[PDB]
């Protein structure tokens, strides 16, 4: 029907808020929630009905520095919440050695991003750890862990580790021809991208593959013309009405961004059909609590919220910012980070 | 041991074997964002849990304390890897360990943090006799589950275990010839086998991608397979195919059949082939037929794809 947006800004005010016990599987990624409210709110241009300053402070409380020593750069960058009992410290003095007190690459990605959005400047971020902290994720097949204690390895941390020598502005924290590699090694012969190589094509690490690529400015680089209309091609596949993530498997809001998204960096997402996406995305608003979720009658969640706002912003909605497909943010703020950059730069 | 919902389970804090151990609460500061609630039990449960990882204490009772944290919340990676920091310091049995995730994994098959400590399991083991059956019980319940066809082919890349991966496949498309995971694993196993540069294979996978197009049509991962082992050999190389391909289209047709012969032509005009202005409007009309009445969903794409074949060959 219609977009509800004063619901879905309160939904996101409430998930910044408290949540009930049945929510504790989240407690090491609310970093992440945060992120999803915080740039869907920003999508919404509504950042003004939280404060800002207490969240940013929040947020530098998570930021794992080097100790005096300096002995635990590999480990630098956030984490995605206090769950190790860790000391409250904006930021403000050196690190505290913990045996197993470490950044995890989705949380340094998302709190970054989340810092950026809330109109900080980074200052107070140790650029060089989370970089060296970053290297040390990389895997010999070019690919990203999480952790430096291990974990899987994967697109979606190729992704991670993109966008953050992208806002910290410097490469170094990654072996750009090795990730490289990876990406390429990861198309499928249907010509989607996998998690990785021999796997099964995915929306999620299509857009993931694809818009690393686009954020090292190397997309026309790396693929062929051939290439890159065999990716559109399948990418464009995945329409139904609203998009799923592969092949025979049922719509779900998130890929009319994930899949849109790419759309829309290999510059053709105007040749979709804009009606059917947009009416199923509305199909899977909650009318009574707000926010969005994968199908429609299902109950909504932060992260399909935030997508299915991102998703409509493709379209242009009424009422919302136009999102930078690649940086996962607003173009608003992909522009203050350009600024950013800039006065970086003197 | 002392189940968490045992009539008598005891708080840690009132437990003697942990009376010499201060426990660790979590402190979110002043004003706490995305703040969980958490009760009692769980909230006893993990601050006895920082107090032992604070100290890194390598003990037993650190060891079974993890238990309960998993079932409390499997999803902390830091509580998996400790798990296993412990394993090797106690030396404990990991046949047992085995045990303990199979049952884990299968009441939460879309756990990443899982799979990990399953797959670190079987490094450490050098076993992998147990994997093919246990994977092929959670593709039972949910046959495109991602992790587990990813474990999979870890499991068979890693001890080479491609014997029998190709009829376990012919067996997954008899129960759904739609399952693009099943089609995306046809192709693993054989391109890591016997390749299909052999002449007699690829005629073997072209004969039965079409067999199974045969029996649905409608079926964009058959489709996918078929053009895939062939689009780099070059599609215009097969002269029978382009015939075998227009028979269908009278009743077998669909989108993607459309398609592939857009795809035959186009292949053809990149190579200088007979009667370039011809093919051309061969395919301008075959696109024309996707946007207007196959594919309209698409209208605006396959426009543009007509478009840009006219401006490529005239
Ligand atoms: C914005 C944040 C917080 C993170 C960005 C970085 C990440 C982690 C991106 C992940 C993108 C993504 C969706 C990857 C796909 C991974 C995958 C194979 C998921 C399978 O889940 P299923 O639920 O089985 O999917 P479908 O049923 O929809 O196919
Ligand atoms: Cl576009
Ligand atoms: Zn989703």
């Amino acid at each position: 029907l219609d977009f509800l947006r004063d619901r879905h800004v309160r939904f996101f005010q409430r998930c910044l808020q408290v949540l009930p016990e049945r929510y504790s599987s989240l407690e090491t990624s609310r970093l992440t929630i945060a992120f999803f409210a915080l740039s869907g709110l920003d999508m919404l241009d509504s950042l003004d009905v939280v404060n800002k300053d207490d969240i940013i402070e929040w947020i530098y409380s998570l930021q794992v520095l080097p100790t005096e020593d300096r002995s635990n750069l590999d480990r630098c960058g956030f984490r995605g919440s206090s769950y190790l009992g860790i000391p409250f410290n904006p930021s403000k003095n050196p690190g505290t050695a913990h045996p197993y007190d470490s950044g995890h690459i989705a949380m340094t990605y998302t709190g970054l991003s989340c810092l950026i959005i809330l109109g900080d400047d980074l200052s107070r971020v140790d650029k060089e750890a989370c970089l060296a902290g970053l290297r040390a994720l990389q895997l010999e097949d070019g690919s990203f862990c999480a952790v430096p204690e291990g974990s899987e390895n994967d697109m979606r941390f190729v992704y991670c580790a993109s966008c953050i020598c992208y806002m910290l502005n410097n490469w170094s924290g990654m072996d750009m021809k090795k990730a490289i590699s990876y990406i390429r090694r990861s198309m499928s012969y249907d010509n989607g991208l996998a998690q990785g190589a021999g796997l099964e094509s995915h929306g999620g690490s299509t857009f993931c593959g694809i818009a690393s690529l686009c954020l090292m400015g190397k997309l026309e680089e790396v693929f062929s013309e051939k290439e890159l209309n065999r990716i559109k091609r399948w990418c464009i596949m995945r329409q139904q009405n609203g998009y799923h993530g592969r092949p025979n498997k049922p719509v779900d809001t998130c890929y009319s961004f994930w899949v849109g998204a790419t759309l829309k960096l290999l510059k053709i997402f105007q040749y979709t059909n804009f009606e059917k996406n947009r009416n199923y995305i509305l199909s899977t608003q909650d009318r009574l609590v707000g926010g969005f979720a994968k199908w429609p009658d299902s109950h909504p969640d932060a992260l399909h919220a935030y997508f299915g706002i991102c998703g409509l912003s493709l379209m242009e909605e009424s009422g919302i910012c136009k999102v930078h497909p690649a940086l996962n943010v607003s173009t608003r703020t992909s522009e203050r980070l350009r600024d950013l950059h800039q006065s970086w730069k003197t | 041991f002392l189940s968490l919902d045992s009539p008598t389970y005891v708080l840690y804090r009132d437990r003697a074997e942990w009376a010499d151990i201060d426990p660790v609460p979590q402190n979110d500061g002043p004003s706490p964002v995305v703040q969980i609630i958490y009760s009692e039990k769980f909230r006893d449960v993990y601050d006895y849990f920082r107090a032992v990882l604070q100290r890194d204490e390598r003990s037993e009772r650190a060891f079974k304390l993890t238990r309960d944290a998993i079932e409390l919340n499997a999803a902390n990676y830091t509580v998996w890897h400790f798990r296993r920091v412990l394993l090797r310091s106690l030396q404990k049995d990991l046949q047992e360990e085995m045990n303990y995730i199979i049952a884990i994994i299968e009441e939460q098959p879309k756990n990443y943090q899982v799979w990990h400590h399953r797959r670190v399991l079987v490094e450490w083991l050098k076993d992998p006799s147990q994997e093919l059956e246990f994977i092929a019980d959670i593709l039972n319940q949910d046959a495109k589950n991602y992790h587990a066809w990813q474990h999979r082919q870890w499991v068979i890349q890693e001890f080479r275990l491609w014997d029998n991966e190709l009829q376990y496949v012919d067996q997954l498309l008899k129960e759904d010839v739609r399952n693009n995971s099943v089609w995306n694993q046809r192709h693993f196993v054989i391109s890591n086998t016997t390749g299909y540069s052999d002449r007699a294979v690829l005629e073997r996978e072209v004969q039965y991608t079409l067999e199974m197009i045969k029996l649905v049509p409608h079926n964009e991962s058959a489709w996918n397979y078929l053009k895939g082992i062939l689009q780099d050999r070059g599609l215009s190389r097969y002269p029978n195919l382009l015939n075998q391909l227009l028979d269908l289209q009278p009743s077998h047709s669909s989108p993607y059949l459309i398609a592939f012969l857009v795809d035959i032509y186009e292949d053809m005009l990149e190579n200088q082939c007979d009667n370039k202005e011809d093919i051309l409007n061969k395919a301008l009309e075959l696109c024309e037929i996707l946007a207007k009445e196959k594919d309209t969903i698409r209208k605006e794409y396959w426009r543009y794809i007509g478009r840009s074949l006219q401006s490529k060959h005239s």
